[PDB]
Parts: C-alpha cells; structure tokens; sequence
C-alpha cells in the first residue's frame, strides 16, 4: 500500500495471542481451505459438540530446537504435538472424537551475514518408516507420539538389530522424506521455504484433512510438520554455528463429541 | 466447464521488451510456483494449440485392469492323503506393486469396482488320464461371516454371500462393486492406530499395529473347484484384475522411489539408493 | 433412455458430428461403465495456495 | 426416449 | 464384528441411591432389560451368518 | 414397450439424473427380473400394538 | 415398544441423515441364490451290474 | 393434565445428562431468577469469554452420604464442590475469573413406613462459625473447603483448646445454622423440604448471586447447600436405621475470564 | 379424562359376559388388525356361512392353573383350548370349516407386598418340538 | 413406447 502495507509484515491474532513479524513471505493456506466447523450435512455423531473457542483455540509455542551444521532435521505430528497443551488437551482427552484445523508458525531469525534454507512442510497422513528389517508397521504408539518433543530425521537407515527386545521405533532417513518417497518432491505438500536471507518465518494454515468428517484425536495424527534443511546453516567462518528455530501452533475450528471420563494414555 | 479433451491455450505472440514489470524474478519461499509461460521471457509467435491432457485425467490414467493377485487351487485324486486345496485371499490392492504404486500418488480415493477373473489350469502328473471341464466357485467372504474350512463345507452354500459360478474355458468372469468403505474415502495412508494403549491397562492389551485400522477391512475372497475328484489331478490359477472405475482422489503425495517392503511405508536397508551416478557438468 | 453423445474424432476417413450411443442395463450405478466426459480444473490449490493472490509481473516480495 | 449430449 | 477400530463403548447399570423395601417384603427382586434400534438406524453388505451351521 | 428408470447414484465419476432401461421379453410374470423399488412402512403394527394410540412425552400408564 | 430418539434424552446437533435401509428391504435380503440340494447321477459302462 | 401430566412427575435434561423423578415436590427457582449469562450492560473484564457450554453445564453426582438416627446435618459450598468435576473444574482453574449457576437435584428415597423429613437450604454467602473462643475469622482455606465431600454440622460448640497447633476449622452448630442465627428462620433462604412420605427428591434452580457480576471461584464460594433433618430418621421399629442421601448438580450458564496457566492449589 | 376415564380401567362386554378391571395395562390388538368376518372378494367354500354371533362370541373362563416358585411355563393352543366350550365347540364339529378371532384375558391378582412377571405371548402357528 | 419412472 502507498498507506505503507507489506506481504513481509504480518499480525495474527487468536485468542489472547498475538503473532507479529516484521519478515514474511506471505503465508501459505493449505490446499486453499480454511478451517472450518462441521456443517449438518456432512455431520456424523448426533450429540452436540464441544467447542471450546478462545480457551484452545490459541497460540501455543513448543519447545525450541537448535539449528546447527549437523542437524539433519524435525518432525512433529498434529494433534500430538499440542496433547498437553492447557485447555485443547484437556479437551481433546475428555473426547472420544475431536477435528481441528491449524495455524502453524515456524520462528527462525539470524542476521544478514548467515545462509541456510530450511523447508518447512506440512504432510498430510504422514506415516514414517520403522527401524525394523524382519517386522514390519511395528513402531509402538509411545514411540510414534513424541509430544510436543517431536522427533528428528537421520541421514542413515539404521536397522534395529536387538530382536529380543526391539526398540519399536521409527528410522526416518531425511532424503526420503522417513518415508521411502524422494524429498526434492515433498513440494507437492503445502509447504514454505525459511531461506535466511528471504525471512525470518514459515505461516502455514491447515485445514482438518482425513477421510472422516471426525474422528479419535488419540488414535489418529492428522497432519505432520517437517522441517529439514533444504540448504545447511552457514556464518562467516564459523566452523560450528548454531541458530533457534522456535514452532508456535494454533488450533482452529476445533470440535469434539463423545464426552465421558478422560482418557489416560499409557506414553512411556 | 473446462473438459478434460478441450485443447490447452493457444500461444500469443510476443514482441521486445523494456520494462518494469518483472516475471522472471520470484521468491519461490512464499510456497508459490511461478505462473510462467514462453512469452513471459522470449519472444514468441502465435501457435493454435490442439492439444488434450484426455489421457492424463484421473479416470484415464487409472483405466485399465491391474493384477492384483494370483490364486492357486487344485482337484486331486481321492485317493491321495493330501487335502483338495481351496483358495483363501484377503482382499486388497498391496500384494503386487504397480497399481499400488499409482494409487498412491494420493492419499484419499473413492471408486467403483470392477474385477475381472482369468482362470488357467494344467495337468500336473506325467500322466495319461483326463479330467472333464471344471466348474470353479468364486465366493466373496464379508468380515463377519464363516470362512470356509473344508473345499465342501457348509460355508460353499452361499445363502447370502456373493458367489461367481465360473465355467473353466470360457470368457472371463466380471463383476463390479460399489464404493464400499465405512469411511466417506478409502485412506491409501492412515498415520495411527486403532488402539490407545491405557496406563490402567496392560502393555499387551493396549498395543496395535501402526497405519493399520481395522484388523480385516474387507473380507476374503475363498475359490474351489466344484468338481469331485479326478484320478488325474488337475492344478488351476485363478488371477484378479482390478481396475478402478469412477474415480475420485484427494490429496497428492510424492511417488515410491524404493522398494516396498511389506503393507506399510517401510523400507528395507539395502533397497535405499535409487539414483545413479551423473556428474553436474555432463549433459 | 438412451445417451446419445459426440466422439472427439481423431484420424478421418475420406468420408459433421459423429455420435455414440450408450444405454445402461443395471439398476445399481456401480455397474455403469466409465463415462469418460471428465472436467478439468485450475491447479491453483497446489500452486498458488498462498493467502495474498500473486501477480507475475509484480514482485513476488514487497 | 433419447437424451443427447 | 469385534473390532478396535471400530469399538463402540460402554453400557454399565449403577445404584445411585439403594433399593429400599419395608419390612415384610422381598428384600431381592429381578430388573430385565431390552434392546431395539431408533428410527436412525441401518446395516448394509448383506452377508452369512455364523449364527447357524451344517456339519455334513 | 421400454421401463425407464432412476439409479441411486452413488460414487460419482468426475463427469443430473443417470437412468437404466428395462424391457420384458416374457408373457409371464414369474419370469421377470426384481424389480427393486421398494416400499417402506411404519413398524407400528410391530412395535405399538396398544389400543389406545401412545403419546411418548405422557406418562404410559395412567 | 418406547419410540425414542437420542434428542429424547440427550442434547443434540442437527445432523442431515444421508443413510438407507435400501439393503434389508424383504426383497434384498432374500435377493440370492442360495444352494438347497445336490444331485447325484452317473453313466457307466453297458457291461456293469450295477 | 387430562393427558396424564404432574408436578411430582419430572424429567430434567442438560447436556448428556437426563433425571427422571416420579415422586417431586415441584422444584424451586430461587429468587424467580433463572441462570443467565452476563450481559453486555453488566460486563466487566473486557476479554472474549470461555463459556464451555455442554462439557460443563451437565449433571454431577457427588459422593452419596448416609443419613441415621445420629445425623446432624450436611453442608456443601460452590463452586467448591465441583471443582474436580471434569471439564467444569479444569475451565475453573485455568481461569482468574468465573462465573456460573446451578441445579442442584438432592436424591433421598426410603419407603411408605419410613419417616422424617429433610430441610434442603441454598444459602447466598454462607459464612461459617470456626472452631476457636481465643482468635476469630481464622478458618483455613484447606478446612473452609472440603470439595465433593462436603462439612457436617454438629449439635455441640466444642471450642478447639489446642493453642500451639490450632486445628483451623469450621464448628457449625445446627440450630444456629452453623453461623450463630437460628435455624427455624433459614426458611427465608431458597429451600425444599424433603418429606419422605411426600417426596424422594428436592430441585433448586440457582442464578448466579454475588455483588460483583464475575469473580475469582477460586477464592470465594457463592453458594452453600444446607441439608439437616427437621424430623429424624425413623423405621418400623429398627433402633439403627440407615437411608442415603444422593447429590447430583449441574453447573449452568456458566461463563470464564481471565486465562493463564492452571491454579494449583493447597488443598491439604 | 378430567372426568375420571384411565388406561388401567377397562370394561369389556361380549354376548351375555362382562369383564372388568381396575389395574390393566391398556391392551393389545395383535398386528393392529382387530377381527372380521370373511369378506366376498377373499371368500372360498361357496355354501351361505353359519355365524352364532352371541351363542359362541363370549368370554369362556378355562380351568384356573396355579403360578408357584416352580413354575417353569404354561401353553395352550386355539381353537382346541375352546372345543368344549358351549355353543362355540358344538359348531366347530359340526361343521368340516371354521374360522375365528379371539379376546384373550389373562387374569392374575396378588399384592403390593408380591413380586413377579408373567409374558404373555401370542404366536401364529406355535409348532412346539416333541420329545424324541 | 418409453414408460419413463
Ligand atoms: C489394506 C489396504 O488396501 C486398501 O485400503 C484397499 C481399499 C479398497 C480396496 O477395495 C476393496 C473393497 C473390497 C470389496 C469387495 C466386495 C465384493 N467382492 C466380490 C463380490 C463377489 C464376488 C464373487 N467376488 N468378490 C470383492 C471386493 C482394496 C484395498
Ligand atoms: C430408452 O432406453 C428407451 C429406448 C430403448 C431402446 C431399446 C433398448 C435396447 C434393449 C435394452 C434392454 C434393457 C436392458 C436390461
Ligand atoms: C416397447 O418395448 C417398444 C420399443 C421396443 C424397442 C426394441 C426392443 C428390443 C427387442 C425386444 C424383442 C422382444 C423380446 C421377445
């Protein structure tokens, strides 16, 4: 705008959570779908729902990782990540039914001397490798649900060997997307690109994506959030650099039928 | 209303230019692909296009019978102390691997099924007996109900389950399903579980298999030879082509680039390098 | 009710529409061939799926 | 009768 | 059929109070119960029972 | 002698209501195929067979 | 029979009912050929006492 | 009704949650206020409220006591009661301020040859006597709120001696109502009388009450349910008879402010 | 009724017979059809009909049985139950067809100190298993 | 001729 308006500055407000950032490059609406509530005509459970508005549907920030020279990279699954996350957690465990759209906010500034380009990519079903060669879809559910911990790819698939007591993990080699699928194509997901000297973020907006209007939140990951690094971290002449890359999520629209006691999942 | 057979735009004609308006450059950042056509960088003169993308539309590229499984059935002799095998198949798409794989170029699909039955047999003994021309029963077993124990049980009687008499020579059996799933899409991907393992309850009574949903989705396919015992024994195969008819998909995602290894997205170490060697400055 | 429709005529004879004719034998739809008469639509959600609309002759960035 | 198309 | 995926969840019958009974009367009774389908109710895939059987 | 009628169309193609022609070949009705269109009815006669019509918001004895 | 609906004694949304009972009409439940019999005949050669 | 209908019939419904009762006194609205919501006209803090709607306001049965021969009497305060109710509790402690009314259903059912007759009181402000002649208004926040479990009141003053460890509590005598005025009055409070040759049950509709439209719940109880017997317990000829008193209440309309991180509180 | 009319109060008056109860729980006409005479278009035996209409079309009161703790079930079959019954048997022989409706009237008192149910069916063809 | 339904 003559005004002074810019597709590099934005402000997002939800709930009694404001976002601002002065370097953007516009924001990304997955597959062109904003959230949105479940309409009658598409309904399944007959009771009235849950919706919790401005009590979850707000800015939660996870904890923050560390960019380096070695990091091969992150991934996070929704609704997983936010399990434990104030009133939405308490609402999605109370539930045996639960959807929810999301605004995912990628955070990682550095300064005009750094290179890096991170992919920031949002997958939806995103089901990863395991780390077995003589058992297959082994991976157990604590192992496959970091929380808002997330998990990290490896550059190397490396075969779980102890078949007594097997780790039941996943091994998620990066250029593979953890997944046997080439990464130069995970493009094809809705996705932003954090290039150093381009911007300081990555704005994501999800729509509830599955083959159910609703479904188990506990038993089922709808989206994954993966981020790897497309071109490494590099300063001056710094042999080991480091810079914060800090993820804050947003559920929207979320719902929930089914009400009875809470769920207390065994995660260890 | 654009059809999938109208032809693509016509190229325009474009002269020089000196200008402030810049297509070339882009932040490819934004998640945006950069909506570039010829006349954006070099001059162009103006072709009529005639051509279609009728053949790479969804319901095209998926139109064609894909083998998704070979069964195997027998008719012995009755006097031999092995039992005549009948055939037992769990239906789905993921035994073989083509059509697999372009399925899974999505993540969510509906459609109509048709499934066609080519039936071949042989004689197995360097014999020189005969047998006559072989009836083969095709019956479709929906999760719930009795699965055949015996090639001449009660099960084969067929009240309520759909079966296909299939006569051995002539053309082969066809029959279509109806999208059939309890879920408004079929999942080709489905990142959970169908238990939650509970902190009150036992380690082994909460655990489940990953990207699994219902333990048996949709039942069994059982095949016999209705015929009685020849002296001469006589072996048949029976394989299933499938091809998806009125299609629908949602949700595009990156084609296997390595091996499969079993019904879920692993992958087996030493199957991992799909690339060849090629230097970055030779053509 | 039968479906009377036109063939994309390809390769001609030296020999004007040319039509095709279909009529559907079964109750349930299922058992319907393919149709074939498929739409095409903008690949946008997939190429564009950003929230401010881009111009291409304008800066991507601003 | 003949719908056409 | 018996199935997590599709598990349907929990009946359970509590007192909330307690039954009470004068004296001179049974201080144990009997409660039956019954079940039936709402207006809302469907089944499809038409399939065999293992409810009835033939052996030979 | 043509019958021509609806499909309940279930998973659609991506290509208005689809039909399907019937005719009888045979004098005899025994020999025609289902028909299929069916009718519904109320299970009053099943589930309220009371003499005294029941109102479900009152109480039922009385 | 008590003709109640969940509304009846829980609070409820406003769903647009999609679902048929197009598949237990008398007809579709009996619409199968279901096997009542086998029969057993032979041919054997002229010369058999049987 | 000629149809059939009565004021000792009723069924109550609220969320998932559905009462019948076919012995009732008809049930009383107290003050003639019905449970609203603050208006716009009344409002205070200026931030979107939480109003969780059917995850809260639904029906909670507490812990059934038991009634005797020995009996004195039983208090409740909310939202105290309710505060590890489901849903309802968590809004509540995530929370700085609340508001919310109540339906309070009191459940006591015996036979045609028992006797004795229940005074069910709602009591705005109940502010109870402690248990000390040497220091006053010295109650703790521990003693003065025993949740779900409720107090009892008791027929003696019994002044606590212990100088040096004081036991912090609360000695609600009966005929003075547990606050020093006398209990043939409390009748100007919203009251039922359950009467056990006329009814099973009491129902009193409770509106918000306080001199501020929203506060913290944490800190301060609205409400006091008062239940003491005006006529003992009596049985055929039983020296020791024992009936039990079942308490189900259900928050409505009730309305958050003020989101933070979950209070945690002493309680012990 | 406002006037005192209720569901558990019947009165029921057939021929010469009249029933009445004060604690019914109203009463149930089997597939909603009540019962009628043979209708011309559905007719068969061509011969002019014998109907008795008051003689036969009355309340007959059977043999009183006895309901104990041990009491595993009772059955009885129509119209055979009713062969010996006045006007109704005799012209139930005498004639090679018969058709007929029937008011049913289960009949058990006790005391609001007693416990028990009895299920009362009626069953088109009762074909019971016998004991070989 | 088409009885149409
Ligand atoms: C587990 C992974 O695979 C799938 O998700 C997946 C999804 C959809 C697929 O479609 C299978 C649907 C099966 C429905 C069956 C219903 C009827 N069938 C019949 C019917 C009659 C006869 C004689 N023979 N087969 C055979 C197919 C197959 C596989
Ligand atoms: C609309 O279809 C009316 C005209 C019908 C023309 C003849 C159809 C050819 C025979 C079809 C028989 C029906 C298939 C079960
Ligand atoms: C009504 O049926 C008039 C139109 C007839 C159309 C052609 C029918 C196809 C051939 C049927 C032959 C008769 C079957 C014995």
């Amino acid at each position: 705008e003559a005004c002074g308006y810019s597709d590099r500055v934005l402000q997002l407000t939800l709930g009694n959570s404001t976002i601002t950032t002065q370097e953007a490059a516009n924001s990304v609406v997955a597959y062109g779908r904003w959230p949105e509530y479940l309409r009658d005509s598409e309904a399944n459970p007959v009771d009235q729902p849950t919706e919790p508005d401005v009590a979850a549907c707000r800015f939660y920030t996870l904890d923050t990782v560390s960019w380096t020279k070695e990091s091969r990279g992150w991934w996070w699954k929704l609704p997983d990540a936010l399990r434990d996350m104030g009133l939405f957690g308490q609402n999605m465990y109370y539930h045996y039914l639960g959807r929810s759209g999301y605004t995912v906010h990628v955070q990682c500034n550095a300064s005009k001397f750094h290179q890096g380009a991170l992919g920031v990519f949002a997958v939806p079903e995103m089901c990863l490798a395991g780390d077995s060669n003589t058992t297959t879809m082994h991976t157990s559910y604590q192992n496959a649900n970091p929380g808002e911990k997330g998990g990290t790819f490896t550059g190397t698939f490396t075969p779980d060997n102890n078949q007594t007591s097997p780790a039941r993990r996943f091994c998620p080699v990066d250029y593979l997307l953890g997944n046997g699928t080439l990464l130069g194509n995970a493009f094809v997901f809705p996705h932003q690109i954090i290039n150093l000297r381009t911007n300081n973020c990555a704005t994501l907006v999800l729509p509830y994506v599955n083959s159910l209007s609703i479904d188990s939140m506990v038993k089922h990951n709808n989206w994954g959030i993966a981020i790897l690094p497309l071109a490494p971290l590099n300063f001056a002449s710094e042999s080991s650099p480091e810079i914060p890359i800090t993820l804050t999520i947003a559920p929207m629209c979320c719902e929930f039928n089914g009400l009875r006691n809470i769920t207390l999942p065994r995660l260890q | 209303a654009a059809t999938s057979r109208d032809a693509l735009p016509n190229t325009e004609a474009s002269g020089p230019t000196h200008s402030k308006e810049i297509p070339a450059l882009t932040a490819v950042e934004t998640g945006a692909t950069n909506p570039l056509v010829p006349s954006d960088t070099v001059q162009t003169r103006h072709v009529v296009q005639h051509r279609s993308r009728s053949e790479s539309s969804i319901e095209s590229f998926f139109a064609r019978g894909a083998c998704v499984t070979i069964m195997t059935v027998d008719n012995p002799a009755s006097t031999t102390n092995k039992d005549k095998l009948f055939a037992v198949w769990k239906i789905t798409y993921k035994d073989t691997v083509q059509l697999r794989r372009k399925l899974e170029f999505f993540t969510y699909s509906r459609f109509d099924m048709e499934l066609t039955f080519v039936v071949t047999a042989n004689f197995t003994e360097t014999n020189n007996g005969h047998a006559l021309n072989q009836v083969y029963q095709i019956m479709y077993v929906p999760p719930g109900a009795p699965v055949p124990e015996k090639w001449d049980d009660y099960t084969w009687q067929t009240s309520s389950n759909p079966s296909i008499f299939y006569t051995y020579g002539t053309a082969p059996a066809r029959i279509s399903v109806p999208y059939v799933g309890i879920s408004n899409a079929y999942s080709h991907f489905y990142d959970g579980f169908s238990k939650v393992p509970l902190k009150d309850q036992s380690a082994a009574l909460g655990d489940s298999l990953y990207g699994a949903a219902s333990l048996n989705d949709f039942g069994i396919l059982a095949v016999r030879v209705v015929n009685d015992h020849n002296p001469t024994k006589v072996t048949s195969k029976i394989r299933v082509y499938l091809k998806p008819k009125h299609i629908r998909v949602w949700c595009p995602r990156p084609p296997r680039a390595v091996a499969y290894y079993g019904p879920g997205v692993d992958y087996k170490d030493g199957t991992l390098t799909p690339l060849s060697t090629k230097d970055l400055t030779t053509y | 009710g039968a479906q009377v429709s036109s063939q994309k005529v390809g390769a001609h004879e030296n020999s004007s529409t040319i039509n095709y004719t279909t009529i559907n034998y079964y109750r349930d739809s299922a058992s319907n061939a393919a149709s074939k008469q498929d739409f095409s639509q903008d690949p946008s959600k997939f190429t564009e799926p950003i929230k401010d609309v881009l111009i291409k002759t304008a800066p991507m960035l601003n | 009768g003949s719908s056409s198309t | 059929i018996d199935d997590s995926f599709t598990e349907g969840g929990y009946i359970s019958v509590f007192y909330q109070t307690r039954i009470v009974v004068p004296l001179s009367t049974p201080r144990e009774m009997d409660i039956l119960g019954f079940v039936s389908a709402c207006n809302d109710f469907s089944v499809r895939l038409l399939r065999d029972t293992t409810h009835i059987e033939q052996k030979a």
